[PDB]
């Protein structure tokens, strides 16, 4: 499948092909990444909820399948094809 | 429901883990209904097995149990084909009177799911340490 | 040829991913996914090497990618 | 860790409920830690019970909890029990098991308490065909 | 078969308002299949049970629609009253399967005739 | 009501064939009502019988559909074997015309539907 | 798997026969789920039966066939049965055994059964020499 | 018939496999044919028995039996050589009365060949899951 | 023994010298290949019928000993000489 | 000096074969059958060593010929 999100141009969104609910529960299987040029990714957000320890509380993220946002960047799949989506 | 493939996300100790479940059919003998991993060696699978007991003239009462079996493999010196080395249970029962509307089983269902993640738990269970 | 050391954890477990995403591997039975380049696993050096920037990650099987390693352009 | 109030969030069919429980000590007879309802009559409160035990084979855990009806008496002032809703967990592990099995474990039966499967087999009574 | 949700529909006096049936569960000790509603009290709910027998053949059908009302001393709903029915066949083991699904169709036919249409909601007596 | 001759039509493993009933009386003793076929020799010919009771209220019908071969020895036909089916109802006085109803449009309503025709036709019991 | 109709093919000393076999539920008494024949009359029909174990040593898969012969009756119009032909399988596995040790046992069985030496020993009943 | 040397091709899980099995002679005292793979430790061998039955004054009923036994070999830790892990059996027994004609017998043994290849057949003993 | 086909020049025709029958089955021993110019070869029918997965339905093979066809390319036994045959 | 690696699979089975028909090894006891060209094998890497096109196949004692390798030249 294909992942878009918004161009270069707070409230991000990222939006995938088909449904990401791949889980029993209400769990979704995006996460947010960011990266200064001369450093490697960082995770910011899985399950496109959990906000992973290490980060400051300004990023928040959240979203139903295929409509996800981050508020206050690459967003990715890590289910089945792993791939990212073009964006600032 | 109808068994079918159940895919479990954010679960282990950091939260980054998934389980995908594959059905194995109703035992018609006791009405076990059975979820296993996909996996060789029978004796070296995840196992969740979900029953319901309606009252008979003994019991009279309600009752649903969920168990659930992990056990571990560790190919020991002078051998061939992994083995089972220890086994971890846990077993959950249900009892609710004929009368019991939906909001109590409901109430009763989400009360422990919420339990089984409170601080208090997570360190009597994962740490071991008593409720002192 | 290109290696990826992984160190502070139990190396049989966390899928070894490669972005530019290219392949992974398990360094439990050697199972590969690729999207030219291949991959081979190292047990005693918990090395992981890929033959022909690139960054180096692992993360469980339906799980996300945790740590980066750094590229080498 | 230390019996402190317990608030849990969430709860209930629409996913909007809210439990607190207090603190009722340790039992010294036999080392149960109970929790009860914040502002219930002791007849007509929710209880939760924990208590690990140790060799003496394997380490045994065990959760209990217990929710009375209590219906408003039609004559007396005083309303009476009705029902009961039990609910029974029992942990065991080996002495050689590490942390991540444990947490597995329970993790897993957490997130299996809120699939679609135990969500219908608990609150309607169907079993699994 | 196997037991799976059954949607009866059209049913009714009027023939307008529909029944979902939910599985419980086979009985191992006489192996009756059984199933129930999905909404109310599990002590005020309907419920159907199925079990064909082996050796003459048996197939033997029950079903019971307990009627609740509110008591005014307490709270809780009890039952006041149920209606059963209780259909049993009864087949030789050199019957094939023509004479069977006869015997079942025609009576899914004489319960949707005026005989019995007149003869179990108003109650008259047939003569 | 009254008996007259009472024509199911669509019954049948495919649903074609129909079956025509014809009054035979009440018997006084036990009131229980007969219905019959026309054609084949009286000891060879489906019958139906409805008795509705009076006091809790029953209704009882039963229906059987024997089959007869022809023996090498003799001339007349024997009855080689038959297929009955006992349906009855059980009803408190207190009972409205829409509770009993919807028992009767909900039996009937089984009947037609996979798990009673994959456990009387092919006799394969519910799991 | 699933009970589904099971049509086998070229069955037969000459290799062209067929057998359509339609479900018959499972006994919730022992677990063995039933085959039989399509259009056979109860008391004349061929039958298949399959059922697996579970440990409480070793995993035992058990298939039972079951064939009556039913000659027309000379007097009565039901055909009477006065032959009945039986085979049984009895598979053993251990709790550790792997896939393919199991599916290799079951290929090589039926393997067996269409060497010379099992259609000399079962047709013309000659033991091997 | 005569006991030859038995080549049996297309098995396994893949299907892609052969299997010779070299006689051993028939034994007089009970009247078992045997077959045997081609190897040393005599206690690491695929072996393969056939045998009828006549009908004697207690049994008065046919009966061919046929067993297979496939063992694993495992090289365990400060050992040196191999030994036996595992034994996997499979028992095959055929009863056929006097007056049984060859095209039943054959019916018999070609339909037992053909259900152990249908899909309820090859799930219930690769993966033991029970026909549900 | 000795593997012989039809020429360059649908239906081919793979003959060898003496019976390929080596099993109490039925079954023969050969395998049909084909390769791209610049490929390795590929597995098309092993058993002379099996017609391995991931091969399309239109390349069906049959034949008995010493006579075997494939309809609509390497001849090769695979039992004792594993010799294959020269041809188109 | 001829390489053969093979991954997915249990080493040990899969008699590893050679053609331009050369030879066979076994990765169990070392049996050889030859057609000035000798064959090894490595338990650790799995890899099959050709001592003098030339394609590496691997197959069952009496089974065809399932996966092939990549030319030399």
């Amino acid at each position: 499948i294909v992942m878009s999100q918004s161009p270069s141009s707070v409230s991000m969104s990222c939006k995938s092909s088909q449904s990401l609910l791949y889980s029993s529960n209400q769990k979704n299987y995006l996460a947010w990444f960011q990266q200064k040029p001369g450093q490697s990714p960082k995770l910011l957000i899985y399950w496109a909820s959990t906000r992973e320890s290490g980060v400051p509380d300004r990023f928040t993220g959240s979203g139903s399948g295929t409509d996800f946002t981050l508020t206050i960047y690459y967003c990715h799949q890590y289910y089945s094809y792993y791939t990212f989506g073009g964006g600032t | 429901a109808k068994l079918e493939t159940v895919t479990l996300g954010n679960i282990g100790k950091d939260g980054k883990q998934t389980l995908v479940l594959n059905p194995r059919g109703v035992n018609p003998t006791n009405g076990v209904a059975s979820l296993s991993q996909a996996g060789a060696v029978p004796a070296l699978e995840k196992r969740v097995t979900v029953s319901v007991s309606q009252p008979s003239r003994n019991r009279k009462n309600y009752k649903v149990q969920v168990k659930i079996q992990n056990p571990t493999a560790c190919t020991a010196n002078g051998s061939c084909d992994p083995s089972v080395t220890r086994q971890a249970y846990a077993d959950v029962t249900f009892s609710f009177t004929q009368y019991s509307t939906d909001e109590e089983r409901a109430f009763v269902r989400t009360e422990l799911a919420a339990l089984l993640a409170s601080p208090l738990l997570i360190d009597a269970i994962d740490q071991l340490n008593p409720a002192y | 040829k290109l290696s990826c050391k992984a160190s502070g954890y139990t190396f049989t477990t966390h899928w070894m991913h490669w972005v530019q995403w290219v392949g992974r591997i398990d360094p439990n039975s050697g199972n590969t996914n690729y999207n030219k380049a291949t991959l081979t696993v190292d047990k005693s050096s918990s090395t992981v090497y890929m033959r022909l920037v690139y960054f180096c990650a692992r993360a469980y099987d339906y799980g996300p990618f945790d740590y980066w390693g750094q590229g080498t352009t």
